[PDB]
């Protein structure tokens, strides 16, 4: 029983580490690139920061 | 006891995952729509009324 | 009690897989639409040409 | 002693209500179910495409 | 008396009738104060003041310790059921139903919900886009069938075809307009439904500003009191020196004369 | 993040919503128009053979009339799509921020109470100190009067 539960704990930790170090890092990079590409695109078209117009 | 604590932590991370995924999908969808529309039209969507 | 705790862990793994599967499905869906829009720009020009029946 | 402690820890985890996401208070099992239903709904809407 | 002056300064409602009551209250204090100075010895009165000052410092320390604990007190702690009803003691203010104080949601948690809702809209868009493509294909098939039946090469058949296409275009465009109006109605209803909520937020916003201004007033007053108490301390020292100087310069020389 | 970062995030959320909602409504309108077109095409498919017996002069007048009606409807549709619709969507998009703002307000209000409560405590304490100083000051004035007698 102690050995089995230990395996369960290791599986949960591996899952969390996979989510935090692999999955979220990849997703956050894609989000940041997309937000920058977007801000550059509209800054070029509007000659000003797009967010100033919405304030 | 350690397994119990890890359950709560692991679940918060799953929620963070869900959030970032939803945001990703929403930005991609925005980009797809902007590419199908003329920039002048979209500009009217976002900003028309705020431009002198 | 230990069986119940194991059930929660299984459910967490399942939901995590569901979120990641959903993410992959959406990535494919946006790639297919970008390829189809490139093809369809060609076909739509054709039919509105029936307004040109002058002589 | 150990057998009794383990039963209590697991019971507390199943019954405890916390703000996990948003403005609503729920148990871990409820919030997890909600999240599962939401992605099932999302997947069903994509297969009908 | 001082507190009453303080409350009146914060509540801008300069009620014009409250001055005569103030004077009476000052006089009453003077008389009482004088009686105290005549009934008790100055050393006793000073000792009493020292003791009263010890109590104030003690209370301040107690509040800090409790208040600081509150800052360091964040919710894991379980509702221990302790029993005994004595009297009531509902709250120091008098009552305390409120503590729903469930951990107010964090920006992060709310914004997360916002993005989840945005995805619901994007998902709906995809669904409707697929439906519009099916319908467009179905309509093209039907138009082709109708055109094949009017192909008997007669000038009247060509004109009949053109008339069909024109009637069809009109029906489609009417349908689009009606749909857009319908959608605009929905968006208006939704915005109208939330207009009350927005009013409420505006009121809250006003309240926050007012209460921000209220906090500014309490701070400006705290500044004035602090400055005022520092000046009084200097004045007491000056008065003590003046009384001693009078005894030395004017009274002590009389026995020799 | 700085209030500024949060604002930016909120705005991003709005912009994403505007883009998606606008396209959604356009697609809903297209879909509805196609549906009505399809229904009409299906109902008038059998009548088109009987109209071919009409005098050429009547069909020409009808086509011209229909062309003029189509232009009017198109101009109305474009007006709704380009002027009324984008404004309404934007207004709705701003409403997305309501729960977040509310949440913040609530948080601020709650914060305001703590500072104000301590402010009142300090003010009353500072006032208790002043009351004690004024009593001592009066004590010196009375003593000076007795020395003069």
């Amino acid at each position: 029983k102690a050995k089995f539960e230990s395996e369960v704990l290791t599986r949960l930790r591996n899952m969390r580490h996979k989510i935090k170090r692999e999955d979220l890092v990849s997703i956050e990079k894609i989000i940041a690139d997309r937000e920058r590409e977007w801000e550059r695109k509209w800054e070029k078209i509007l000659g000003k920061c797009p967010f100033s117009l919405l304030k | 006891l350690k397994t119990d604590e890890e359950l709560a932590r692991s679940f918060r991370q799953i929620l963070d995952l869900s959030f970032k995924v939803n945001k990703e999908i929403s930005l991609q969808s925005q980009k797809a729509v902007e590419e199908t529309c003329e920039s002048a039209l979209v500009r009217q969507w976002y900003f028309d009324g705020s431009l002198p | 009690a230990l069986m119940r705790m194991e059930s929660l862990e299984a459910e967490m793994e399942e939901v995590t897989e569901q979120i990641l599967t959903w993410r992959e499905q959406q990535k494919t869906a946006f790639q297919m639409n970008s390829d189809a829009n490139s093809s369809c720009i060609t076909a739509q020009t054709s039919y509105l040409s029936i307004e040109n029946l002058h002589p | 002693e150990t057998s009794e402690n383990i039963v209590d820890v697991v019971r507390e985890r199943h019954q405890s209500k916390e703000k996990w996401a948003g403005s609503t208070i729920s148990t871990l099992c409820e919030k997890m179910k909600e999240l599962r239903q939401s992605y099932e709904a999302f997947q069903q809407s994509s297969l009908q495409d | 008396f001082l507190r009453s002056l303080h409350d009146d300064s914060i509540s801008s409602s300069v009620h014009p009738g409250k001055e005569d009551l103030r004077s009476l209250s000052h006089q009453q204090w003077m008389s009482m104060a004088e009686k105290v100075w005549n009934t008790h010895t100055p050393n006793h009165i000073l000792a009493a003041l020292e003791r009263l000052t010890l109590n104030s410092t003690q209370e301040l320390k107690k509040l800090q310790f409790s208040q600081a604990a509150d800052l360091s007190k964040g919710p894991s702690c379980q509702l221990k059921e302790f029993s005994e009803p004595i009297t009531q003691s509902r709250s120091c203010n008098e009552s305390t139903h409120l503590d729903p104080q469930e951990t107010l949601p964090s920006f992060h948690s709310l914004i997360q919900e916002g993005w989840a809702n945005s995805v619901k809209v994007s998902s709906e868009l995809r669904r409707v886009q697929s439906q519009a493509q099916a319908l467009s294909e179905h309509l093209a098939e039907r138009i082709q069938e109708i055109h094949k039946k009017l192909s008997d090469g007669s000038e009247v058949s060509v004109l009949t075809r053109a008339a069909f296409d024109a009637e069809l275009r009109c029906v489609i465009l009417r349908g689009c307009r009606d749909a857009l109006m319908q959608e605009c109605r929905m968006l208006q209803e939704e915005a109208a439904g939330k207009k009350q909520e927005m009013k409420l937020l505006q009121q809250q916003q006003q309240n926050i500003q007012e209460a921000c201004l209220l906090l500014d007033k309490k701070q400006k007053h705290i500044q004035i009191l602090i400055k005022g108490n520092s000046s009084s301390k200097s004045q007491i020292r000056r008065s003590s020196v003046e009384a001693q100087k009078y005894v030395q310069d004017k009274l002590l020389p009389w026995p020799q004369e | 993040g700085t209030t500024e970062d949060k604002c930016k995030e909120m705005m991003r959320l709005q912009l994403a919503y505007i883009c998606a909602k606008h396209k959604l409504i356009q697609m809903k309108a297209k879909s509805a128009s196609l549906k009505v077109g399809l229904q009409w095409a299906e109902n008038n498919a059998s009548v088109v053979q009987d109209k071919a017996s009409q005098k050429e002069e009547n069909l020409k007048v009808r086509i011209t009339s229909l062309k003029n009606e189509t232009l009017q409807i198109e101009n109305h549709t474009n007006s709704i799509s380009n002027e009324k619709l984008p404004g309404l969507v934007r207004d709705n998009a701003q409403l997305l921020n309501m729960p977040i703002v509310k949440g913040d307000y609530d948080l601020q209000m709650a914060h305001q109470t703590s500072c104000s409560s301590r402010q009142d405590l300090v003010c009353d304490h500072l006032m208790k100190q002043k009351a004690s100083f004024e009593l001592l000051q009066l004590g010196y004035e009375l003593e000076l009067r007795k020395h003069r007698d």
